[PDB]
This record gives structure tokens, sequence and C-alpha cells, in this order.
RNA sequence: AAAGGUGAAAAGAACCCCGGGAGGGGAGUGAAAGAGAACCUGAAACCGUGGACUUACAAGCAGUCAUGGCACCUUAUGCGUGUUAUGGCGUGCCUAUUGAAGCAUGAGCCGGCGACUUAGACCUGACGUGCGAGCUUAAGUUGAAAAACGGAGGCGGAGC
RNA sequence: AACCGAACCUGGAGAUAGCUAGUUCUCCCCGAAAUGUAUUGAGGUACAGCCUCGGAUGUUGACCAUGUCCUGUAGAGCAC
RNA sequence: GCGAGAGCUAACUUCCGUAGCCGAGAGGGAAACAACCCAGACCAUCAGCUAAGGUCCCUAAAUGAUCGCUCAGUGGUUAA
RNA sequence: GUAGGGGAGCGUUCAGUCCGCGGAGAAGCCAUACCGGAAGGAGUGGUGGAGCCGACUGAAGUGCGGAUGCCGGCAUGAGU
């Protein structure tokens, strides 16, 4: 077959975001904000007052049967 | 002295082929009528719907495409600049008739 | 990689079921009650809502 | 696509300002000047005439010709607006009022201070242009 | 694999400048206020487009009741009898008539004025 | 730190001319000297010479649209191209901002360099392919102008 | 050793920077926010609220009318 | 603009409520002029109708018609 | 229509395969009134003197006007 003539199955590859590049889209500011703490990054999964911090119950082991329903 | 009145194509009066905005059927021989609105023959004038019972016959010439513009548009210190083609489409017609 | 934030485990959030994220509930712990009987009691078990989905990948993995 | 001229003519014409309210003389002539009685042609060219105001001396005014018409000029010093020769004193030399008031509705372009050539003010009955016979224009619209 | 920018932005360049004919000064020549010009030329072609069918309206109707109050009437109560006179319609660009045939033109204020009696 | 390039071959310019020279003009060589040693191409900013059309009562973000003038005719006698006069209209660009022509930031100009990436048997979704109640390998072994093998282990399948 | 409230050089080292500045090809579709709570919080963040994309459902949405209940402002009053 | 507090019944003040505009809104009017008046710009046309606002000349369009008013440039700068 | 989300695409280098082109002249450069809805693409001429286009697929150090951005060249102040 016609290696000119192999195509990948349509929508199987779609293109990278081109972040910056133009003001044909994504100008200026990338796809972040403005000003604020987004610029070079860090910080996590975490509200920085108090995050919601409920009281631990606990029991350390485990052994569980393998199952033939 | 005759001229489109540009909303389509009615006019007034005298015989030389003119650009005019497109009329579907094509070829030549459209032989399109059109409707008198003024007339001035002898340099005798007679003029609206009184004149516009008489007929003016011409054919269709050539279908065209008339010269290319650009559609630029800009706005101020908000990243706005946009550029587009457009070309419009129009129609010789060669007068001949009444 | 990726750590499971310890503090989600023996802590209230069970993972559990189809997919949803329990939790406790909560005020009146150990510190000091008078208070009512029928709150002392009502401190079983919850199920938060609309912060789950920060839950979960405190522990994805369901530990 | 639409008519345009030559520059070929040029039309002259007495107005007699004699009695008449200036200021009203003033538009007749600003407009004779400015070319809107023939078709306007074109606005590029001043198909406009050449005017000849006699009489200037004896246009009415109403009001006050005193008092009210505090003609001014400031002169590029400190102290040059006190200069304010007004009123009954500038028909001390008429042919300048007439000729302020025109110069005031002509546009301020180059094709302005080029229409200030077509104004010709005589004070005095008599005029010297008689080469160009002008003839006249009058008083009132429609 | 490394991609330079080259050939790229003199084309890029050269097409700006190119826009840029009999502009004065580095309007023509220094590539950044050819651009910048062209960005203000933009919005005064838009603009202009749209006024010059309104500049052209006012240019018929300015030399229309020249020729009007030629024969002793204005715009305004001829435009209208003409209107009045209903199936008389022509309107577009009467202007030309008025300032080529007036044997035509007057007979046209004569209709107007018959049509307003 | 910057770093580069005659020509295939030095055949690297005998001789003559102006000049103290430097530099050049010829003659020669060579396919080319439209390659001559400040030696491939040679953009742009910047400096000049010549020509067309223009400009010494003019108020101007430098354009834009309209019309006249004068040139010109190789995608080109037209809805042309260049340039003009005159009318109408017209508050640089970016950033930052409630709000920028701003007397608020940045920038002399042009050229080139210059900023959303990579990684991991990691998580979570969209789309696409293979096999489907089952899917798949890792390290490695052997073969390599090519890839096969390798179930240790991983994910579904039971929840509280 | 020509700038000493703590010298110069090289290294950690691309310190960290809730702060400034900058972030470049094109057309098409939709289109916001400067509100509320919490915050060693106030020019920063977290969750809501408003945008978009895809899936499901399928008029449940919008004004306007009729019916019905709720209210103590405007006005007024002097019975507290 | 409306409804209120704070303020001097000041402020292009400040802080809530409420509608609309600007923010991100070009076009016409208001001389100039984010917010006010009219109106929400897919592209082309040397075609026609209107809105706000206008029709002496700059400057598109009645030196319009009928009753009156003001002789102050009032128009075109407050009051006791 | 700003941040923002979505869609379809243009151009640059490299790689695989195809179709080819080139000293009767390639890339690059230079002019231009042609074409496409845009990014852009062709025609012809001038220059150059040895490589290169078009199509399909793949991978990116892939698109600059700004950063008191870097390197280099050249201007203004000034014949001061
Ligand atoms: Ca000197
Ligand atoms: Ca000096
Ligand atoms: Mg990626
Ligand atoms: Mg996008
Ligand atoms: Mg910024
Ligand atoms: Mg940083
Ligand atoms: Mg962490
Ligand atoms: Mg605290
Ligand atoms: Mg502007
Ligand atoms: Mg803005
Ligand atoms: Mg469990
Ligand atoms: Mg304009
Ligand atoms: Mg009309
Ligand atoms: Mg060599
Ligand atoms: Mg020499
Ligand atoms: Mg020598
Ligand atoms: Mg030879
Ligand atoms: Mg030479
Ligand atoms: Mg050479
Ligand atoms: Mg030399
Ligand atoms: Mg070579
Ligand atoms: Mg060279
Ligand atoms: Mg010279
Ligand atoms: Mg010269
Ligand atoms: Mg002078
Ligand atoms: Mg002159
Ligand atoms: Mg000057
Ligand atoms: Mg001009
Ligand atoms: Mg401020
Ligand atoms: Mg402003
Ligand atoms: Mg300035
Ligand atoms: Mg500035
Ligand atoms: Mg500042
Ligand atoms: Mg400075
Ligand atoms: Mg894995
Ligand atoms: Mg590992
Ligand atoms: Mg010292
Ligand atoms: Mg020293
Ligand atoms: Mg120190
Ligand atoms: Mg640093
Ligand atoms: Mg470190
Ligand atoms: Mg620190
Ligand atoms: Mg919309
Ligand atoms: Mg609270
Ligand atoms: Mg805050
Ligand atoms: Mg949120
Ligand atoms: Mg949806
Ligand atoms: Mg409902
Ligand atoms: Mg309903
Ligand atoms: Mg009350
Ligand atoms: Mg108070
Ligand atoms: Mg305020
Ligand atoms: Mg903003
Ligand atoms: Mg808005
Ligand atoms: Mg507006
Ligand atoms: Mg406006
Ligand atoms: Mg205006
Ligand atoms: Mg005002
Ligand atoms: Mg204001
Ligand atoms: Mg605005
Ligand atoms: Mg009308
Ligand atoms: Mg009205
Ligand atoms: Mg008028
Ligand atoms: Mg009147
Ligand atoms: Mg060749
Ligand atoms: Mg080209
Ligand atoms: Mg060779
Ligand atoms: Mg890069
Ligand atoms: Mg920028
Ligand atoms: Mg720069
Ligand atoms: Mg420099």
């Amino acid at each position: 077959m016609k290696l000119h003539d192999l195509k990948p199955t349509p929508g199987s590859r779609k293109d990278r975001k081109r972040v910056g590049r133009g003001p044909g889209g994504t100008d200026k500011t990338a796809g972040r904000g403005h000003k604020g703490q987004k610029s070079r990054s860090g910080a996590g999964k975490g509200a920085f007052f108090e995050g919601g911090r409920s009281r631990l119950i606990a029991r350390l082991p485990k052994r569980g049967f393998n199952n033939v329903g | 002295m005759f001229a489109i009145i540009q909303t389509g194509g009615k006019q007034y009066r005298v015989s030389e082929g003119d650009v005019i905005r497109v009329e579907s059927l094509q070829g030549e021989a459209g032989d399109k009528v059109e409707l008198k609105a003024l007339f001035v023959g002898g340099e005798q004038t007679v003029f609206g719907e009184d004149a516009g019972k008489y007929t003016v016959q011409a054919e269709v010439v050539e279908h065209g495409r008339g010269k290319k513009i650009y559609i630029r548009k800009y706005k101020s210190g908000v990243q706005y600049r946009r550029r587009t083609g457009h070309r419009q489409n129009f129609t010789a017609i060669k007068i001949l008739g009444i | 990689p990726k750590m499971k934030t310890h503090k989600m485990a023996k802590r209230r959030i069970k993972i559990t079921g189809t997919g949803k994220v329990m939790a406790f509930k909560s005020g009146k712990r150990h510190q000091n009650t008078g208070k009512s009987g029928d709150e002392i009691r009502g401190k079983g078990k919850g199920f938060v809502l609309a912060k789950a989905e920060w839950a979960r990948m405190k522990l994805m993995l369901p530990r | 696509k639409t008519y345009i001229p030559k520059n070929d003519e040029q039309n002259w014409v007495v107005v007699d300002a004699s009695g008449v309210p200036l200021g009203r003389l003033a538009t007749l002539i600003a407009s004779r000047i400015r070319g809107k009685h023939r078709p306007d042609f074109t606005p590029n060219m001043i198909q406009g005439d050449f005017v000849v105001v006699i009489n200037a001396a004896q246009v009415a005014l109403t009001g006050k010709k005193l008092d009210d018409k505090v003609y001014t000029r400031y002169t590029g010093y400190q102290g040059g607006l006190k200069t304010e020769t007004a009123r009954e004193a500038l028909s001390k030399h008429p042919e300048r009022v007439i000729e302020h008031a025109v110069f005031g509705m002509l546009p301020k372009g180059r094709q302005g201070r080029a229409m200030h050539t077509r104004l010709k003010v005589y004070a005095g009955e008599t005029h010297p242009h008689s080469a160009q016979k002008p003839q006249v224009l009058k008083t009132q619209p429609l | 694999p490394r991609a330079k920018t080259g050939i790229v932005r003199r084309r890029r360049h050269k097409k700006v400048l190119k826009r840029a004919k009999g502009f004065w000064g580095s309007r023509s020549k220094q590539y950044r206020n050819a651009f910048q010009t062209l960005l203000n030329a933009a919005t005064y072609e838009y603009r202009d487009r749209r006024n010059k069918k309104r500049d052209f309206r006012r240019l018929w109707i300015q030399r229309i009741n020249a020729g009007a109050r030629l024969h002793g009437m204005n715009y305004s109560t001829f435009i209208n009898g003409l209107k009045r006179a209903n199936i008389d319609l022509n309107r577009k660009v009467l202007a030309d008539i008025a300032a080529r045939e007036p044997e035509a033109f007057k007979a046209l204020v004569d209709a107007s004025r018959n049509a307003r009696q």
C-alpha cells in the first residue's frame, strides 16, 4: 500500500496548544489570567486558611479473601 | 444619462454596455426586460409611471467578479486586529431597448 | 509517583461506594460537652458534597 | 460616475447693502461666494462668484450699532486685547465690518482664505470694477 | 531540530513595508511605524467606506436644491412633490438630471409643483 | 571575547596609463575578474548621485476616502500604476487601568537571538485503535538493514 | 585594593520572588467577573456565584394573565 | 436616575439597595466629551426610509405656515 | 466584543515515502497592477552560481514590536 496514502484514523491525533504566538488566539497573557499568583508555579490542593480538618478514627491492618461468586 | 438606480436594475435612458449586480440566469441573451423610470427622446421627456410602461431590452454580456478589496478592521489597546478578503460578483449587460 | 495525603485515611473520608465521598460528623468531639443528648448521638457518619474532587485525589487509591 | 465640471468661468455681481440688515446680507454674499446657487458641482472647486458690495457705508443694523457690536482683536502682547474697536467706530472704515461678517461664514480652510479674494467691498456708492460688468443681485429669497 | 526564524520574518515585514507607498518619512521605511500606521489606517478605510456612501448622499442633495431654487422652490418642497406625485420615484441621483439637462429638471419642477396644488 | 568562504585549477593579474603612495582605468588569464586577494551570496537600517511629479500664507499622529492635474504602460489601456493639488473625515503602539492621544510605563532605528517545555510503568478526563468478561506486560534473553520471546507483577470482577 | 551597618572570587544556584515587566501565525463560534462567605486575610488564595465544551433529559426555562396566600415601606394617624 | 446612611441636603466624596450604560460597545446627537439622548457594527453598493437631534452661513435639511410674548443680547451664568 | 473555553486551518526546519526539477541554471535575494475567506500562494522578469520544489505521513529549539530585553551594525545631537 502507498505510504503516501497511509492516513491515521480521523480524530485520533489532535494538535497541541501553542500558547503565545498571536492575537489570533491566546494572546499576551497565556492561558493565564493577568496578575495574581499565576506565574512560575507551585502550591497544591490547599486553601490556606483551615482545610476542613475532621477527626480521625483508626485501625491499621486488613486482609481480605479472593472472591468466586 | 442612463444609470442603474443601484437598488437592483431600474433606470432612465440611453444605450451602452454597463456593470450591474448579478442577474441569476446566465450565458448571454437573457434579454433581460427593463422597466422605464424616465426617458428623454428627441429631448422629449416622459417620466414616472407614464414612461414606466416603456420597454428597455438589454442582453446579458458576461458574469464577473469585480476588483478585490480587503475587509481589515482594528480596535485600540484590546488586541483586536482582523483581516479578511472580499470580492463582489457582477453582470455586464449591454443596453439595446426602446 | 503520587502520595496519598495520610491526613485523609484514618481521618474521615471513606472513599467508598458508587464513587462518592463519605465523611464524618464533627462537632462535640471529645472537647467538653453538656449540650443535648440528641446531638451527642447525631455525630456518627456524614458525607460531604461539592468538595469531593479534592478529597478523592487526596486518597484515590482507597487507603 | 458623478458629473464634475470645468473651472472655465467667473461671474461678477453687485450687491447693494444700502439699508439691508447686516448679517442677512452676510449669508447672502457668503453663499454666492461658496457656490451654493449654481449646483455645488464640486466642493473641491470654488465655482462661486465674485461679489462687489457697494454703499457698504450705509448698512443698517438693529438693536445697537453702538453698545452691542464690540469687535475685538488680540495683539500678541500682554495688554493687547484692550483693542475693542466696536460699534459705530468701524463705520469710520465700513468696508471691513461687512468684510468681517462674510469672512466668519466662509470655511476656515485653504479654500476659504482663497475665497476671501472674491469679496470686493466699496463703502461708497460707486465701484471701479466696471470692466467686469457685474450686474445685480438684490433683496431677499422666495 | 532547531528551526530559526530565517526568511519568514523578512517576507512578512516586506509585505507590510510594501503597503507603504508615499507614506511620509519613517512611515515608509521602518517596519514598526509602517505597521502601526497601518493599524490606524485600517480604522480609516472601513469607517470611510460607510461614510462615502453618506457623503455622496450629501453632494446629491446639495446640487438638487441648488437647481430647485433656480426654479423657485427648495429641496424640501420638491422631493416632497415628486413623492406626492407618487409614481414619480426616480430618486437615485436626480442630481445629474439637474446638473446636465435643465430642460428636464424644469419639467420635474413643474411636476412637483402641480402635485402640491 | 569575536572569529569562517578567490577560482575547477594561482593559471594570483607581465606590460601600459593618472598618482609619493593608496586607489583605480586598460591589456592579459579564466567559463565568469557581473571571481582580483577589504576576494561566495550580499537583505535592512543608514549615506549619496540622477530622473519624474511636486512644494516658499502655511496650523499639520502624518493617514483615509473623494475628485481634478501631470507622467507612465512587461501579472498593464484598467474597477489601472506612480505622483500631486484641493474637499470631507481623523486623539501613535503597547502595557497598566474605573477610565490613555495622554503632560502615565516602555522604546533612536534595522537585522538577527529571545519565553507554556521535558520527565515518570504517576493521577483524572475527551477523541481514536486493538482485544473484550476479560485486557496487558516490567526487568531481561535471543536476534537486529528488521522483531520476537519474557506472566513476575498491574487493572476490572463485592460490598459494608 | 576607586560604592563596607558587614570585602572580593567561585560554588549551593535556574536560591525564593503572593511583586513588576514581557509572552510572537490566521479566520469562525460562544462569552464573563470585579458579588458572598472564610482566611496572620485585605493588590494573594479556597468554595460558591456568573463563562464555555461534551453527554443525558426534554419544556421542566423566560415574560404576561388569572387564582391564592405572605409583608408593615410610602402615605396617614395619635388609640400605646 | 431613583431609595437611604455617613458628610454641610458639599464634593468627579464614601458605603449599601435598585435599574441602565462603560468596563469589553463601534455608529448618529450633545461644539470638543466612557457613563447622558437615539441605536447594538457578518461583508459589498456613487440606491431608498426613519430615530435622537436638526433645517440663516460655516454645515446635510422650511429666511416654514398661524396665533401671541420678550426690546433684555434676556436667549447665551444663583439667590434673599 | 476583553479575560476565558471551543472549531477549522496557514507558514518554518528536520525525518520517511512518492512525483519530479537543476550549469540552456538550483536555493537565497530584488521588482511587480495575478490569485485564495486569512495566515499565504503562484506567474513573469533581474541577480545568483549548486542545489531544490509539490503531495501524504511523522517530530518540533516552529511564527516577535515591545521585556530601561541580548549581540551587531548604523543614525540624531553636528560639522556642534
Ligand atoms: Ca560652523
Ligand atoms: Ca547647538
Ligand atoms: Mg503536551
Ligand atoms: Mg484556541
Ligand atoms: Mg502583565
Ligand atoms: Mg518567578
Ligand atoms: Mg505537595
Ligand atoms: Mg488564622
Ligand atoms: Mg485611538
Ligand atoms: Mg480598554
Ligand atoms: Mg471501606
Ligand atoms: Mg474616518
Ligand atoms: Mg434622497
Ligand atoms: Mg575555495
Ligand atoms: Mg590604492
Ligand atoms: Mg596599482
Ligand atoms: Mg577569454
Ligand atoms: Mg568589479
Ligand atoms: Mg561577486
Ligand atoms: Mg584594494
Ligand atoms: Mg562556489
Ligand atoms: Mg562579496
Ligand atoms: Mg545628486
Ligand atoms: Mg533627487
Ligand atoms: Mg504671508
Ligand atoms: Mg502657495
Ligand atoms: Mg509649521
Ligand atoms: Mg491631503
Ligand atoms: Mg489610577
Ligand atoms: Mg479617555
Ligand atoms: Mg508626549
Ligand atoms: Mg508616553
Ligand atoms: Mg507606575
Ligand atoms: Mg525615556
Ligand atoms: Mg501503570
Ligand atoms: Mg521506578
Ligand atoms: Mg574604599
Ligand atoms: Mg583599576
Ligand atoms: Mg554587602
Ligand atoms: Mg532568578
Ligand atoms: Mg537549592
Ligand atoms: Mg522568602
Ligand atoms: Mg455575540
Ligand atoms: Mg461566619
Ligand atoms: Mg480580595
Ligand atoms: Mg471557582
Ligand atoms: Mg451543553
Ligand atoms: Mg422549573
Ligand atoms: Mg413554565
Ligand atoms: Mg412617614
Ligand atoms: Mg447628616
Ligand atoms: Mg466615586
Ligand atoms: Mg479591566
Ligand atoms: Mg456592554
Ligand atoms: Mg458610542
Ligand atoms: Mg459618539
Ligand atoms: Mg462630532
Ligand atoms: Mg458639552
Ligand atoms: Mg466624563
Ligand atoms: Mg470608546
Ligand atoms: Mg427622508
Ligand atoms: Mg422627530
Ligand atoms: Mg444648507
Ligand atoms: Mg422664520
Ligand atoms: Mg537560470
Ligand atoms: Mg511572492
Ligand atoms: Mg560551480
Ligand atoms: Mg523558542
Ligand atoms: Mg505585544
Ligand atoms: Mg526591540
Ligand atoms: Mg545597541
